[PDB]
């Protein structure tokens, strides 16, 4: 699962059948790590209009 | 594919359903690529 994000240490508590999480436009906004199973919310990088 | 969805909950009532609202998380995801339409559960018995 690629993308591009800034990635913070998350609350949201995932069930263990649970890898990712989306949001209202079903883009992952919380990702687990498969290698440390700790969850990580995904906000985006910041858009600007010049 | 077999899916497992599974839930337990804490109930102290008698004889019917209780009333309320669980849900149920999948448990097992369970390879078997079979035909099934009957199936059968199993109880024990017990013996004195
Ligand atoms: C290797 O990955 C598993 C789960 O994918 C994890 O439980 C384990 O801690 C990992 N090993 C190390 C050394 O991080």
């Amino acid at each position: 699962l690629t993308g591009t994000g800034v990635l913070t240490e998350s609350n949201k508590k995932f069930l263990p059948f649970q890898q990712f999480g989306r949001d209202i436009a079903d883009t992952t906004d919380a990702v687990r790590d498969p290698q440390t199973l700790e969850i990580l919310d995904i906000t985006p990088c910041s858009f600007g209009g010049v | 594919y077999f899916k497992i969805y599974s839930k337990h909950t804490p109930i102290n009532l008698v004889r019917d359903l209780p009333q309320g609202f669980s849900a149920l998380e999948p448990l097992v995801d369970l390879p078997i690529g079979i035909n099934i339409t009957r199936f059968q559960t199993l109880l024990a018995l017990h013996r004195s």
